[PDB]
């Protein structure tokens, strides 16, 4: 989707800096992260049912650019986008698919880092 | 559902 929205409030916070410089950075370096770097390409991957099932696509490249563009008002909003990305993967793919295991390992790290996020100040 | 195939995990 959009990396900026003229009608949506956005700002800088120390927590959003943490999302950018700790959470995004830590997940990007993981070997399981590459399926999430860019929007799902239903044509290249021949997934003619992907956009029939997933209505609100999300990916880590979009989250990263949103952080750089001050799209978010709060860290919780950026966390919600991470959640949309992982939840889409669980909703669409087969329960036994490799990508589901990849999503699970990344989401565990996501939640661990969120648990350590500095208090908003 | 079609799904994305193996990713060598």
């Amino acid at each position: 989707p959009e990396v900026s929205n003229p009608s949506k409030p956005g700002r800088k916070t120390n927590q959003l800096q943490y999302m950018q410089n700790v959470v995004v950075k830590t997940l990007w370096k993981h070997q399981f992260a590459w399926p999430f770097y860019q929007p799902v390409d239903a044509i290249k991957l021949n997934l003619p049912d992907y956009h029939k099932i997933i209505k609100n696509p999300m990916d880590m490249g979009t989250i990263k650019k949103r952080l750089e563009n001050n799209y978010y008002w709060s860290a919780s909003e950026c966390m919600q986008d991470f959640n949309t990305m992982f939840t889409n993967c669980y909703i669409y793919n087969k329960p036994t698919d490799d990508i589901v295991l990849m999503a699970q390992a990344l989401e565990k790290i996501f939640l661990q880092k969120v648990a350590q996020m500095p208090q908003e100040e | 559902v079609i799904g994305k195939g193996g990713k060598n995990i």
